[PDB]
């Protein structure tokens, strides 16, 4: 999983107000993160590739003031 | 605040006791046991779509379920891709679980057929 899970959580985005899928950067690591809902305000996440992500979601890091590019 | 939580690896042999008669998180926790470390797509996707599929289960467990067949998707190399991909779109027109249907398709496109 991610490095830092807790804090990269707390300053996620939600990718779209349809679905809880959430997106952030590791200030730190420098790796990018999905999170989904597992229950309630509880959340899991993978690390992913910027390739692997979709055009909404790297709209909604790049717009969030999350990546240059 | 929104809270993280890793998930706990359930031994296999333990799954399907949990899913019969546990708790929603205990049925959670098996759901994302077989989500992020099961390799067996045949017998993994069989048991999270009889928990997408339960009309007894309350939507939240049903859409992670969902939810976790995209995470198999992304991981596992030799999944059956017609059978996730008639799977999850069979789920667009039901409102329960359409949204995670959506976001395990983008897995599932991403991953597997990209």
């Amino acid at each position: 999983g991610p490095s830092n899970g807790q804090s990269v959580l707390e300053n996620s985005v939600q990718v779209k107000e349809t679905s809880p899928r959430r997106v952030s950067v590791d200030p730190q690591t420098g790796e990018f993160v999905v999170f989904d809902r597992t229950l309630g305000d509880v959340y899991h996440g993978h690390v992913r590739a910027w390739k692997d992500l979709t055009s909404d979601m790297q709209n909604a890091l790049v717009r969030g003031g999350y990546v240059d590019r | 605040t929104m809270r993280y939580q890793e998930p706990a690896r359930i031994p296999n042999a333990e799954i399907d006791h949990v899913l019969a008669s546990g708790n929603p998180e205990a049925i959670a926790d098996a759901c994302l046991s077989i989500a992020y470390y099961e390799d067996d797509w045949e017998w993994a996707f069989k048991r999270l779509k009889s928990v997408a599929f339960d009309l007894n289960r309350p939507d939240s467990l049903r859409s992670l379920a969902v939810t976790c067949v995209g995470h198999l998707a992304r991981r596992i190399h030799d999944l059956d891709v017609a059978m996730a991909e008639e799977f999850l779109l069979s789920l667009g027109g039901d409102q329960a679980v359409a949204s995670a249907a959506s976001d395990a398709l983008d897995d599932l496109r991403i991953f597997r057929m990209s």
